[PDB]
């Protein structure tokens, strides 16, 4: 997945979780 | 925390706690069989940046 | 950009090392037996072609200052002070063998001679003392000691300290804060420093710390000084190339 | 993709703004104590280098990686705390401020100097339109 | 290649950033005790001369060597310093602050006088190519 | 003990300390969100033509 | 062919 | 050559040494 | 012809 | 779909 691409798939869902778990 | 302000902090916090000894010593005086304190200090970890 | 900035740049945080170093010396103003760490600037210069022009700049600090520090009179039998140019010998963290200036000898209830937590090296590996005993040290490091109950006729010695001479250039503080032999000094004195006989200790008092109050101030404000100029430059370089980032138009 | 000057300029600008993003978490981040594995934060830098795969020296310009600075992290004596070792040092950023600050402007001012490039061939690709009217 | 005002400016942007960094380095080790291979820094200036190529005083500045300052090192009394001479005096920089901070000023506003000249001989020509509309 | 009363625990060293830090790393704050500031300004005039 | 573009690669280090 | 001309050969490396051997 | 620009060749120096 | 912009999404919150 090169940066700038363009790929068929959607990007996944980012997440900041604060703690661990 | 910018490692001088740190490191005088520390310094600080040295000093306080002597000057908290002296008082302790100082307020002691008059007790009856009363032994005098005496702070120690130690420096911590010196960290090597480069090597000779 | 113009890499100029990257002159002043390594030269103001170079000077936030010095005064890290400063502060950390100005810390242990009152840690008995400290040896304060000199700093000092050394200039490189970037070596290729054309107008040798850059020269960075990088802290440094050339081993620490030898002067023994005052000399604080406790009238405890214990408290050891050393000699100019002596040093005290303990069993190092990893097993090994360190020098040190720290005479506040302790006596653990196993008999156990100790400093900072160190064993302390007497003439035959650490020193094991009576169980609760009196300790009284001698000038050359002869250590007699008083069983209690028994009369003062008692008084017999034990073992010696190990007192060894290093002078400044041959010693480097270890991580730990203990002074070890360097490796062309290690080379040509050996593993371990024989003691010398000629030393001379003094019973009931404590050396101080010799981090000089008048060399910290001036040299904090001359690193103020040093970082606004560098400052000033890494201002001039910004608006510089800002400006010139114009001829890049039409 | 982009054309040709528009590709190595738009890289470009992406990679610096890369790296002011490096910079400005790095500049936040200076206090940190711990995340969210209770590891301490370590300086992150960019690897820039050069992208001309198709038989050429010059394409522009990308970043490889992210990498986290080796430098010696600053212990502090805490043994109170939580995140204490054995001997009750805390292991704290290895930032260092005025690299972090002359990092924010440097990539600032080369930032714009690509968007003064990009701005430029832009012109110079509208004039040639016009060629003989 | 670069042509007529162009050349000059272009020689007088780059010989201004050589002074400039000169500065930069004879102001950052105002204080360097010693250099790699023991000896003292002593401060660096630049030297100017007018391009002229063969016949024509008439042409952009060239900085035609760095020159090491030749005047006496400062000396500081450390009988300790290794770096001591059989006296006990250390060398240290003759470097003058108030003259490099003049002197970084100074680069600075003729870079930046050189710069507009550029524009302006550039936006010059720009316009002479539409000669005749 | 009774006939004494425990006060606070605050440390003033500490709270100058932390408060000076705080100062002087928002002010680098402030720096950094100018500094974007002025940069979206170009990268916005780009799109012109 | 490339390395970390700043600081990190812009102040004297010990040689490897 | 001159500085910002164009040669032949590349630069050589460009070093700076903290202590000389 | 031309010498050192700025501080060297600003300020009063001794005759030689 | 979208949420509040600006000052509040691009802010560490608890999990929920």
């Amino acid at each position: 997945g090169v940066p700038g691409a363009l790929s068929n798939q959607p990007a996944p869902p980012n997440e900041a979780p604060i703690a661990t778990p | 925390m910018i490692s001088s302000l740190w490191i005088a902090k520390t310094g600080l916090d040295a000093q306080q706690t002597n000057m908290d000894v002296i008082a302790n010593n100082l307020a002691n005086v008059s007790t009856n069989g009363f032994k005098r304190q005496r702070a120690v200090f130690e420096d911590l970890l010196y960290q090597t940046i480069r090597q000779p | 950009m113009d890499h100029a900035i990257y002159t002043a740049m390594g030269a103001a945080s170079q000077t936030l090392n010095q005064q890290a170093v400063t502060a950390s010396n100005l810390a242990n103003a009152s840690t008995p037996g400290f040896r304060a760490q000199l700093n000092a600037l050394r200039a490189v210069p970037v070596d290729g072609l054309s107008l040798a022009t850059r020269t960075l700049v990088t802290a440094s600090t050339p081993g620490a200052d030898m002067t023994p520090g005052q000399l604080d009179y406790t009238s405890r039998p214990l408290d050891v002070a050393l000699q100019q140019d002596g040093w005290l010998v303990v069993q190092a963290a990893d097993g090994a063998e360190g020098y040190t200036r720290n005479g506040n000898i302790q006596v653990g209830p196993t008999g156990q001679l100790t400093i900072q937590g160190h064993p302390v090296i007497g003439e035959g590996g650490p020193i094991t003392v009576p169980e609760g005993s009196e300790i009284t040290i001698a000038a050359d490091g002869t250590i007699s000691a008083l069983n209690p109950g028994d009369p003062p006729n008692t008084v017999a010695p034990v073992g010696r300290l190990k007192l060894v001479k290093a002078e400044g250039n041959e010693v480097q503080r270890s991580d730990d804060g203990l002074f070890r032999l360097t490796a062309e000094a290690q080379a040509e004195r050996g593993a371990v420093l024989a003691a010398d006989p000629s030393i001379r200790i003094m019973s009931g008092v404590l050396e101080g710390s010799n981090v000089k109050p008048v060399e910290a101030m001036t040299d904090m404000i001359a690193n103020a000084r040093r970082f606004e100029m560098q400052m000033k430059v890494i201002t001039s370089v910004d608006e510089n190339e800002g400006r010139a980032n114009q001829l890049l138009s039409m | 993709a982009l054309l040709n000057i528009f590709d190595i300029a738009g890289s470009a600008l992406a990679a610096q703004s890369k790296r002011l993003n490096v910079a400005a978490s790095n500049l936040a981040n200076a206090d940190s104590v711990t995340g969210p594995d209770g590891q301490p934060y370590r300086a992150k830098q960019v690897v820039f280098q050069v992208d001309a795969a198709p038989g050429q020296a010059t394409g522009g310009v990308k970043v490889a990686s992210v990498i986290e600075s080796q430098a010696p992290e600053k212990l502090v004596y805490e043994p109170g705390n939580p995140l204490a070792d054995a001997n009750g040092y805390v292991k704290m950023p290895n930032v260092d401020v005025v690299g972090e600050m002359v990092n924010t402007m440097s990539a600032s001012r080369s930032y714009q100097a690509n968007i003064e490039v990009l701005n430029t061939v832009k012109s110079m690709m509208l004039k040639t339109l016009t060629l003989g009217q």
